[PDB]
């Protein structure tokens, strides 16, 4: 069925309808619908008019020979015909995310991690033909059987940033395969491979990594504010940083200790914490400078690294 | 050596067996020695310990225990396996083998010289069952790709060290000491001061997973006078003296359980001197356990500062 | 609300309503207005007529494929229908003052003279998002939130 290729659950369809899109580079049919009785149209204004499209052969993929528009049977002519509206194929946007959460395209995921990945696509041609996935290792061989889990190998349109199974997106898993970039290929399912219609993102599997947290300096004064970056984690993530309450001076107050961490870059919250209760930035009713155990600040790694920041003031000089 | 051999073209897969290959080409296998790298050699009952290897052509591994006798397996995990990565090597940090249900674990809870190994999970079954198998004997462990390392555990020892100005305490009113000191197999620590005058106090350290604890700016609010201090660490047992105090439980007595008992030794009519035999008679002496104290004294002395000697830049002292 | 994002606070509003401008990279929303009668829209005139255009996906961000004009359902047709005029996005002016008044963009100030440093700009699609400011120190790491002064992050268009 053209448009609803969901109807049949086939994975193409080249049975043109009077007035339905049609994307450049497809080999229409000439059995049925349009493709046998008017295999000949006309273009019918803009720069369309005049030039003529033949169903019998394939569309050129280049809009040099058929400008994009509609075309009638009787072209410019005030008759209204069956006719056909070419556009150019498109991926709109795609993403490989984990089933918890979090785009981690192109990033560094280790083995364990990868258990439940899924790869989703909103593209334009899904009314022609399904976009289609290929997993290929470092070597560029084909191992889309070996890694597919549970689904097909054709992701729906929309559906973007879906992590279950239940609609859209295809599920893979690359737990068994060892470190390296993986190439994932999405293109057309049998003609609209070209150009936008086709994408390749990449995976790094890696070992199971620390995560890793430095300082832009070592040796540095008091109230000279200090800059750490957070490295080697999951994309889209929370972690927890934390200073230890003894360091800290004792003439310290609670909102001393509140603000030992800045709310600078990717931080996402600073505080102060015991083993019972906290006390944000946003209140005053939790533990005291006393009462708390340490001051934490929880940062939301965003692509590959996170940055936060330290106030050094209030501290011992130790 | 181990060879494959392509056929021609066209040919069936049923009738290939029959007609001879068209090429073949020939490659060798070898076996992966799998190992343990971190246990090995002394340990300390109750310590944590990290647990790491290589384990070449295998995806799980198990842990087994062995002392005169079959390998038993540690429930070191839900599934009882440990994953293997891309690099062929395996790590389960911070675990503690005595703390464990299996018989191992128990085997390995009194002091002594002892074997534990590593071997395959997918070997480690015997019955085709989904998970590693509880117990194995000496022929199953060896059959399958294992390894095997010579381990002793030993008791535990306790150290510490007061940070005396000069053998006296900073003024009674905001007395200050700190604590240093190596508590490895052990969670957590006490220390009690205890003054002449039958006055009491106590603080719980959390000793670091290294057997190191360091804990500074600790208040002594007792009065001025002779003050003594103990730091109590539990053994094996983990359990404070014979485990039943006099007072509240009388079963799996902790330092917090103890601390019950000391609350109501200050508000009796017993001196330092009272208080001290009790709680060494108790907590030590008491069924010979394994708990380990130190002591040490200090003069909670007040403020006091003066000049020694003055002189120019010269020999004079 | 479109074309007045104040209307309801919001920072945004991709709710196309018949004859409100769209502009060039909106990922236009297909649950109202719009989005959901008329998915697929052709030219009217110039060099828009027989393109075609689908809100159902993304508006490219170069002109190359959706020229600017007028869009109808009937396009160059004499039927007049629900209708979206393509602009470009695009930054008028934008400045840096001092509460005094006086532009102190790119300019070198003392530390003690940017306690009320005011940031202002004029730009083209208010009646779709509203203009976001980042700071970054000379590492390039975000500080808008350690250095904001009882103001949103949001310019309003003019003023
Ligand atoms: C396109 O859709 C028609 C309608 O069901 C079907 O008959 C063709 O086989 C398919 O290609
Ligand atoms: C193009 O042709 C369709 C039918 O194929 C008609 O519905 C439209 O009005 C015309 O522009
Ligand atoms: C944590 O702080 C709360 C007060 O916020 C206190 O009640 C708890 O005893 C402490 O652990
Ligand atoms: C756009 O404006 C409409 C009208 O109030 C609102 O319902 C939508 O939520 C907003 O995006
Ligand atoms: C475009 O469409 C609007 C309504 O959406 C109409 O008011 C204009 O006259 C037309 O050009
Ligand atoms: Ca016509
Ligand atoms: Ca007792
Ligand atoms: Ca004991
Ligand atoms: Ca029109």
């Amino acid at each position: 069925e053209r448009g609803n290729l969901d109807a049949d659950s086939e994975s193409f369809n080249k049975t043109i309808q009077s007035g339905d899109r049609v994307f450049l580079g497809e080999e229409i049919s000439t059995d049925a619908g349009l493709g046998a009785s008017n295999p000949l149209l006309t273009g019918t204004a803009g720069n369309s008019e005049g030039v003529s499209l033949d169903l019998s052969s394939p569309i050129p993929q280049t809009t040099e020979n058929q400008p994009l528009g509609t075309y009638d049977v009787d072209g410019s002519g005030s008759a209204t015909t069956p006719n056909v509206t070419l556009l150019a194929p498109r991926i709109t946007d795609s993403e490989i995310l984990t089933s918890s959460g979090g785009d981690v395209t192109g990033s560094a995921i280790s083995s364990s991690d990868a258990g439940n990945l899924y790869v989703n696509a909103d593209y334009n041609y899904e009314s022609a033909e399904k976009v289609e996935v290929t997993v290929e290792d470092p070597s560029g061989t084909d191992i889309t059987n070996e890694v597919l889990s549970g689904t097909d190998t054709f992701v729906d349109d929309g559906s973007i940033g879906s992590t279950s199974s239940t609609g859209g997106g295809v599920g893979i898993d690359m737990s068994d395969q060892d470190a390296g970039e993986y190439t994932i290929i999405l293109e057309g399912a049998e003609d609209l491979d070209f150009g936008d219609a086709t994408e390749t993102m990449t995976l790094t599997i890696s070992s199971q990594d620390e995560i890793g947290i430095e300082l832009d300096s070592e040796s540095v004064t008091q109230g000279t504010d200090v800059q750490y970056t957070v490295t080697n984690g999951i994309d889209g993530n929370e972690h927890v940083v934390a200073m230890d309450l003894s360091d800290l001076q004792n003439d310290a107050t609670t909102e001393q200790a509140k603000e030992v961490f800045r709310n600078i870059g990717d931080t996402s919250e600073v505080g102060i914490a015991n083993s019972s209760a906290t006390n944000t930035s946003g209140s005053s009713t939790g533990p005291t400078v006393e009462t708390a155990d340490i001051a934490y600040a929880v940062v939301e790694i965003d692509g590959a690294s996170a940055v936060g920041g330290i106030e050094t003031q209030y501290l011992d000089d130790s | 050596e181990v060879d494959l051999e392509v056929y021609d073209a066209g040919v069936s897969a049923t009738a290939a067996v029959g007609q001879d290959a068209t090429n073949d080409i020939t490659l060798t296998i070898e076996e992966g020695g799998t190992t343990l790298s971190s246990p090995t050699g002394q340990y300390v009952v109750g310590s944590e310990v990290d647990i790491n290897g290589t384990a070449t052509s295998s995806d799980s591994v198990a842990i087994y225990v062995r002392d005169d006798g079959d390998w038993q397996l540690l429930e070191i995990g839900g599934d009882n396996e440990i994953s293997v990565d891309s690099d062929d090597t395996f790590e389960e940090e911070d675990i503690a083998l005595s703390g464990l249900s299996g018989d191992g674990s128990s085997i390995l809870s009194l002091t002594g010289t002892y074997r534990i190994g590593v071997i395959d999970a997918s070997d480690a079954d015997v019955g085709g069952d989904g998970s590693v198998d509880d117990s194995l004997t000496t022929s199953e462990f060896t059959s399958g790709v294992s390894s095997s390392n010579s381990i002793r555990v030993t008791d535990q020892a306790l150290t510490g060290q007061f940070t005396t100005i000069n053998g006296q305490v900073a003024p009674v009113e905001t007395g200050t000491v700190d604590i240093n000191g190596t508590a490895s197999g052990a969670n957590s620590v006490l220390v009690i001061f205890v003054d002449e005058r039958g006055n009491v106090n106590y603080q719980e350290v959390s000793v670091d997973s290294d057997g190191t604890y360091d804990e500074d700016d600790i208040t002594v609010g007792l009065t001025q006078g002779r003050v003594t201090a103990h730091i109590l660490s539990v053994g094996r047992d983990s359990a404070i003296g014979d485990g039943s105090l006099p007072s509240g439980p009388s079963n799996g007595a902790t330092l917090n359980d103890l601390t019950g008992y000391l609350d109501t030794l200050d508000q009796n009519n017993n001196n330092g001197e009272q208080i001290n035999e009790l709680i060494a008679s108790e907590t030590v002496d008491e069924t010979a356990s394994d708990d380990l104290i130190v002591t040490e004294t200090f003069r909670l002395a007040e403020s006091s500062t003066s000049i020694d000697s003055i002189y120019p830049d010269a020999a004079e002292a």
